[PDB]
């Protein structure tokens, strides 16, 4: 009766809560918070007692209009009412330990957004500040919700009507409740991911909102444009990026009628202005989680036309303002060109040098005869700050459709350029602002210098005379290129191995520095101080370096120790977003792949293809079961496949790779020192984390990992979910209950509880270090190290900085930091990265 | 000698942060101001004298002053009734060892106080009828 | 680089990439701070100029950066690295010895403008050294102080002493494995922490980090304890001593261990963080050579170990952990060892001159808890320590308004009034009856005035019989 009672009661209430805005809202906010506590105390005991714990239909509907209003209450007006909000989300978390103890698979199955929720509790306890303060702390943990579900998904959606109806309150009639409205929005931004999968709800989100950024109302509307581009541009979720990038472009591409002839509007201008600002914010911060969806969309017939707008527009005190913004996202787009995606960069680099070069005219100011005509030569600084980041590594093209050939047309075109910049050089002289000079005369001949030296072959006779230039200072650059190009070997010619193979040597023996106890001080000192966006980067670099050294047991026993005896979830705690997480998806992505392909080949052509499987099936449910279907004959055939898949597991111990039993001993050893200083057994745990998280996502879905050319049959792809299910059960060691579908399997796995123990035990039984198995192969891995110094060379400060304090007891007069600097100064400055030839990829 | 000034600190932080004394904020939530008063509170069971006679003083002048304006009254309503709450305290918690050694204070110094409350008050409907309250009790 | 480029020298492939690695820290920005041109840009630029046949250059900004001998030792040792590597591939090099006698000849003759650098030098290129020549360098440091006190020209032979101690840092390892002046330059450690220079103190620690470092290599603390070792030395001259221990106001007669940790107090308030780290890893150094004479796991709470656990408290966290206050492995303040009136005594005054210096929210904390627990524990010898509370207390009642930082100090309130009513037994001067009543002073941060405390009088003296004693001829 309790539970029958009580749900009934909290269903009303939090009906109520979502309905409207009340003048004791906040209060009964607090009410509810200790009618949960008194729930959890009582289910407590009564699970002491008894398990049983009845979950009648009214307590899944109740349970869920109640998360339902602890969303809605995150973007209320009131702080009081949001800083209790959070709390009650602890009381979720809580109440499900208690429902069940398995924090492996029960936890974050009943309540999938486990991880997530614990982090609104402790933010709670944190100093009370403004309303914009604790926004901007919401919003970053609303963002990190991964897991759709019944609460995210009807909050979305439940607030989206609320925003749709104030809207037309302030516009359509002609400063409350614009803080509402202002704090809606960012509610939708940030939570938008969960909803996304033509006419969804999410994508009519989007068009609204491509319509307030032109909003002209005569009271309201400077405020409504300048918070929408603030939202859009920093607090849009990640997940949503290919959805917006794809709706600029199809808004901008009408302005444009056939035959390609601008169309100025006065309203065209305020959008194409508005876009600039966004996309200046939303590329100039790094955010986690972007990196997977700011390459998958291209942006280059957008940039393309924003310049070939605004180049129309004249000659202002207003149209020389938006041409200065529009070379600062230039310079911005250049710097993040590695995680973008371009169908042919070679020609869109050389595109818009080509447009940028006509604004760069100089001695406009002085023609203009105008003293608020200054700004012409910010226009002149910012330009060539532009075109020197396209030129870096870039390699000239002419536009072909014409007669000249190839090698002719390049010269004419390097000649363009280099008489280009000659010219602006000479109106920098001090004869003919002693600052601004300084600066444009300083890009100019960096510019040249970027010209020249990816075209030695094309553009080097034209230059050879810039030894006798009338300015030494000029001189000076130009034989310090000259000297580059002497040292690069004019192609290959096999001297990779020879010229530059002991010219990092010194580089890759500093990392490896074996820190007295084996602490490694540079490697742990690169993993804290880089950003977080640039953690995939580190992953790959360091498990390559180190393996190829054969110390790859050293790199992890220092990686994984920390967290696991830093924190309780131990092998739990690898699966969420952090630098010691992703060190694993590589090695399993990387080294294990090839294992999985050459065993479970064989075997899924047999039941996929073999005429004896040809009319089979794997439904075990009788709730489900087809009148025609037969359960005896259902099991028995399920039970055979499950004999054949898990008989194959256990004899391939002997080509398992080398490169995952270090990971697995790992697990073994610092779980092992784990429960030391702390029936539970080591292995236990290595076994079950290894087929939860690298066998069984295969057996499920063999398509989705290259396994197989095409989707297996809907029957085959049942019995291979259910037995998974069954092999899962042999690994944990345990029994079916509360499941009578699977009880009669019981038996089955219960019998194998030792075949798996054996197998576990071979491949986590090699010795802490490789002494029985030891080779010296030593790969040179040239294309590795040259990202390694680029890595090094880019966080010099920090890394100093994190040394520094450390090593106290021996001053770092001679420890690693001051062995760095010698080494880094000593090499120079990282090259260029060649322009790419295919589209962005990932592991 | 010295320990002696630091109760004088104590009591005097008390004056301080009544609301008709100008309220700088050093409440701090009130959590500042909430841990002063149970430490004088504490000082009282072994210097009952000294703590007791600094509190009539402390109310002899809250008493004894002027203000005008609504806002001004309802702070010195407010103030007088935290001074016989905190009053009634160190008396209720004194032990129980029949220490009748106040003989001389009482007479000219602390009942002429308390006995101005209960006059039948037609100053205010519901302000007096709550101090008579708090100062019968602390009869 | 002629080194490097030289043909009538024939260096190995090795040495060759030594040399071209200096060459390249040499041009760092570290270096370029070392020699005094930090601030430009490119130093052949500035050694140059265009215009040298036309006119002539007018010397400007005569403000000119102060040189510390500190950097002339990384200077001296980056070229002292150089010099070696080239001499292995010459045989019979004579580079080494040709330099050793050119940094005599000035080191020992009176040059106020090269003598401090000479010594400096000569200290860290030398091999050998005997007692004459260590009699010579004390001998130095003697007539700098007392040159130093009767003029005004101070600072021109503050430094003579500061290089003086230098030098003995550097050349102590190679004195003779059984000479007598291993023990006693440990007073000449003390001497200098006395005169109140916050570079002078700098020094002095160095060469008491080192003499306890050398000293364990040779095995002398294996079977003994640092007071019977460095108080044995001491006794043929105690005469002189005893009146330096009145004006300082340290007894080392009546407890060595708290009067050595009154000396070391004072490097907390040091301006440079990197001294002040110095400073601790002494008291952890000496934490393990009393206990380990007593087998008592370096941690254990007694007689001798409470004076360096009190300082450490608020700076190591193992401390806090194991010496842990009762009323939250054993527990600091323990009635069933500290029983002696006088050793629960200077462990209060200790604990309550930290607090009285100390301006850090997190340091208070930590150390009010022990002072608020201690007055329950020790309540009779509590009130020889109220002055030392009683200005911050007063302030920190009114205005304080941190929960976490006021409950400590209320707790010390209610235990005073408690306690009181009974006669005093023991008043604030108990500490002068048997000699610390300089302990609270001498933590004091350095005064701004560099002036010789004036009783440097009696410190010529005592290096002058030092010298008599055990270094007759
Ligand atoms: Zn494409």
């Amino acid at each position: 009766t309790f539970w029958e009672i009580s749900s009934q009661m909290l269903f009303y209430i939090c009906k109520k809560l979502t309905s409207h805005q009340m003048l004791s809202s906040t209060e009964i906010l607090k009410w509810l918070r200790e009618i949960l506590i008194c729930r959890n105390k009582f289910l407590l005991k009564n699970k002491q007692a008894d398990r049983s714990s009845g979950t009648p239909p009214i307590c899944r509907q109740a349970q869920t209009k109640l998360e339902v209003a602890l969303y809605m209450f995150l973007w209320n007006p009131d702080t009081e009412a949001v800083l209790v909000a959070m709390s009650c989300f602890r009381h979720l978390c809580e109440e499900a330990d208690i429902r069940c103890g398995v924090d492996e698979v029960s936890v974050h199955n009943l309540l999938p957004n486990y991880n997530t929720f614990m982090e609104f509790a402790s933010v709670s306890n944190m100093m009370s500040t403004g309303r914009a303060a604790l926004q901007k702390r919401v919003m970053a943990l609303l963002r990190r919700i991964e897991h759709p579900t019944a609460g995210n998904t009807e909050a979305w959606e439940d607030t989206h009507a609320k925003w749709e109806q104030a809207t037309k309150l302030i516009l359509n009639y002609p400063t409350d409740s614009l803080q509402e409205w202002i704090n809606m929005t960012g509610f939708l931004c940030a939570l938008g991911g969960v909803c996304l999968q033509a006419d969804t709800p999410v994508s009519k989100f989007m068009d609204r909102l491509l319509s307030l950024m032109v909003c002209n109302h005569e009271k309201v509307g400077l405020q409504i444009r300048t918070n929408v581009k603030d939202l859009v541009g920093l607090e849009l979720s990640p997940a949503l990026y290919p959805m917006l990038f794809n709706k600029l472009k199809n808004t901008i591409s009408k302005f444009f009628d056939s035959q390609g002839q601008v169309l100025l509007t006065d309203t065209n201008t305020q959008f194409v202005e508005q876009t600039i600002a966004i996309m200046k914010n939303l590329l100039d911060n790094h955010t986690e989680g972007s990196s997977e969806h700011l390459g998958q969309a291209s942006i280059e017939t957008m940039m393309l036309n924003l310049v070939r707008y605004v180049r129309v527009l004249g000659n202002m005190v207003h149209a020389i303002q938006i041409k200065t913004k529009l070379c600062q996202l230039v310079e911005v787009m250049m710097a993040r060109r590695d995680d973008l995606s371009f169908c042919q960069e070679m020609k869109f680099r050389n595109k818009m040098v080509e447009y940028l070069t006509d604004w760069v005219m100089g001695t406009s100011n002085q023609a203009a005869d105008d003293d608020v005509k200054c700004l012409t030569r910010d226009l002149d600084q910012a330009s060539m700050e532009a075109v020197v980041s396209l030129l870096a590594g870039l390699p000239l093209q002419p536009e072909e459709g014409d007669g000249v050939e190839l090698m002719e047309a390049k010269s004419q075109l390097f000649l363009k350029y280099f008489t280009l910049f000659m010219n602006l050089l000479n109106d920098c002289s001090e004869v003919e602002m002693s600052r601004r000079l300084a600066s444009l005369r300083h890009c100019t001949v960096l510019a040249m210098s970027n010209l020249l030296n990816a075209n030695v072959d094309s553009g080097l006779m034209h230059s050879i005379g810039l030894g006798y230039h009338k300015d030494l200072q000029t001189r000076a650059t130009f034989m310090e290129v000259l000297t580059k190009i002497l040292q690069q070997g004019t192609e290959f010619d096999t001297l990779a191995e020879t010229v530059l193979a002991d010219r990092f040597e010194r580089l890759v023996e500093l990392v490896t520095m074996m820190g007295d106890q084996g602490e490694l001080p540079i490697a742990m000192a690169l993993a804290n101080v880089v950003p977080c966006s640039q953690w995939d980067e580190l992953a790959r670099v360091l498990v390559t370096l180190f393996d190829s050294r054969h110390l790859l047991y050293q790199l992890l026993w220092n990686m994984f120790s920390k967290e696991v005896e830093l924190a309780d979830s131990m092998q739990t705690l690898f699966r969420g977003n952090s630098l010691a997480s992703k060190i694993m998806t590589f090695c399993f992505k990387v080294y294990g792949a090839t294992y999985l392909q050459k065993l479970l080949d064989p075997l899924l052509r047999i039941v996929i293809t073999s005429s004896d499987w040809q009319h089979v099936s794997f439904e075990v449910d009788p709730t489900r079961l087809e009148p025609s279907e037969s359960l005896e004959e259902n099991q028995r055939n399920l039970l055979q496949m499950t004999e054949k898949f898990f008989h194959a597991i256990i004899s391939s111990s002997s080509e398992f790779p080398p490169q995952l039993r270090s990971v697995c001993h790992c697990l073994y050893q610092a779980t092992c020192h784990s429960l030391l200083n702390k029936p539970q057994n080591s292995i236990g745990a290595v076994g079950s984390a290894m087929f939860l998280r690298f066998i069984n996502p295969a057996i499920v879905s063999p398509y989705e990992a290259g396994i197989l050319d095409k989707k297996p049959p809907p029957r085959i792809e049942r019995g291979l979910k259910l037995m998974s299910k069954i092999l899962q059960s042999i690994a944990n060691h345990v029994l079916f209950t509360k499941e009578e579908h699977m009880r009669p399997f019981n038996d089955f796995v219960k019998s194998n509880f030792d075949a798996a123990r054996r197998f576990f035990l071979d491949i986590a039984s090699d010795c802490p270090t490789s002494d029985a198995v030891n080779h010296s192969l030593s790969f040179i891995s040239d294309g590795n190290v040259l990202a390694l110094h680029r890595l090094l060379w880019n966080n010099q400060e920090k890394i100093g900085q994190y040394l520094s304090s450390n090593r106290d007891h021996k001053a770092v007069g001679r420890r690693p930091f001051d062995k760095m600097a010698t080494l880094l100064a000593y090499l120079g400055p990282p090259e260029h990265k060649p322009v790419a030839d295919t589209h962005w990829s990932s592991l | 000698h010295r320990p002696v000034e630091w109760v004088q600190a104590v009591v005097s932080r008390f004056d301080e942060q009544l609301p008709i004394k100008t309220g700088q904020q050093n409440t701090h939530t009130k959590v500042s101001t909430e841990h002063n008063k149970e430490c004088l509170i504490n000082i009282s069971k072994y210097k009952f004298s000294l703590v007791i006679s600094g509190l009539t003083t402390i109310l002899k002048n809250v008493n004894n002053m002027r203000i005008f304006g609504e806002a001004a009254e309802k702070n010195l309503y407010l103030s007088q009734l935290i001074i016989l709450d905190t009053l009634e305290k160190c008396l209720a918690g004194q032990p129980k060892d029949t220490m009748r050694l106040d003989e001389t204070m009482l007479v000219k110094q602390l009942l002429p106080e308390i006995c101005h409350f209960l006059h039948t008050c037609r100053e205010g409907n519901q302000h007096a009828a709550e101090l008579r309250n708090s100062a019968s009790g602390v009869l | 680089h002629s080194l490097c480029t030289c043909s009538q020298l024939h260096f190995s492939e090795e040495t060759k990439q030594v040399l071209r690695l200096s060459l390249t820290e040499f041009s760092l920005p570290k270096f370029y701070l070392l020699f005094g041109i930090s601030k430009v840009k490119s130093a052949a630029v500035i050694a140059f100029r265009s215009s040298y046949r036309d006119r002539s250059f007018s010397p400007g900004s005569y403000e000119r950066e102060t040189f510390a001998l500190t950097s002339l030792e990384t200077v001296t040792e980056a070229l002292l690295e150089i010099m070696e590597a080239c001499m292995r591939d010459i045989p019979t090099c004579k580079w080494l010895d040709q330099w050793t006698e050119l940094a005599q000849r000035f080191a020992f003759q009176y040059n106020p403008s090269l003598q401090p650098r000479a010594l400096v030098v000569f200290g860290c290129i030398s091999k050998r050294v005997s007692h004459g020549q260590i009699k010579q360098i004390i001998r130095i440091l003697s007539k700098a102080l007392e040159s130093c006190l009767k003029g005004p020209d101070t600072y021109n032979s503050q430094v003579l002493i500061e290089a003086t101690v230098i030098a003995l840092t550097k050349l102590q390892p190679l004195l003779n494995k059984d000479s007598p002046l291993h023990k006693a330059l440990f007073w000449v450690a003390v001497a200098v922490l006395q005169l109140d220079e916050v570079n002078l103190y700098s020094a002095g620690t160095a060469l008491l980090e080192q003499n306890l470092h050398t000293l364990d290599s040779l095995r002398i603390f294996n079977d003994k304890s640092p007071e019977e070792v460095f108080m044995a030395i001491r006794n043929p001259l105690e005469w002189h001593c005893k009146q330096m221990d009145h004006f300082v106001g340290l007894n080392f007669n009546s407890n060595f261990n708290f009067a050595l940790v009154g000396h070391l107090l004072k490097g907390y308030r040091h301006p440079s963080p990197a001294i002040v780290a110095r400073t601790v890893r002494i008291l952890h150094t000496l934490l393990t050579l009393v206990n380990k004479h007593r087998n008592c796991d370096k941690f254990e709470v007694n007689t001798q170990s409470v004076a360096y656990l009190a300082a450490l408290l608020t700076v190591s966290e193992e401390v806090r952990s194991r010496c842990s206050l009762k009323h939250r492995s054993n527990v600091l303040l323990d009635e069933e060892v500290l029983t002696d009136p006088k050793i629960q005594a200077l462990l209060l005054t200790v604990l309550a001159t930290l607090v009285k210096y100390t301006t850090d929210e997190f340091d208070q904390r930590i150390l009010y808890e022990y002072l608020a627990e201690a007055s329950v524990v020790f309540p009779k010898v509590f009130p020889v320590v109220h002055n030392l509370l009683d200005s911050k207390i007063n302030t920190l009642l009114s205005l304080c308004q941190d929960p976490n930082l006021l409950n400590p100090i209320h707790g010390i309130v209610q235990s005073v009034v408690y306690h009181e009513e009974s006669p005093p037994q023991y008043q604030t001067s108990y500490l002068q009856s048997f000699g610390f009543n300089g302990l609270w002073r001498f933590a004091g941060p350095f005064s701004k005035q560099t002036q010789i405390p004036d009783y440097a009088e009696l410190i010529v003296k005592f290096l002058d019989a030092l010298i008599d004693t055990y270094l007759p001829g």
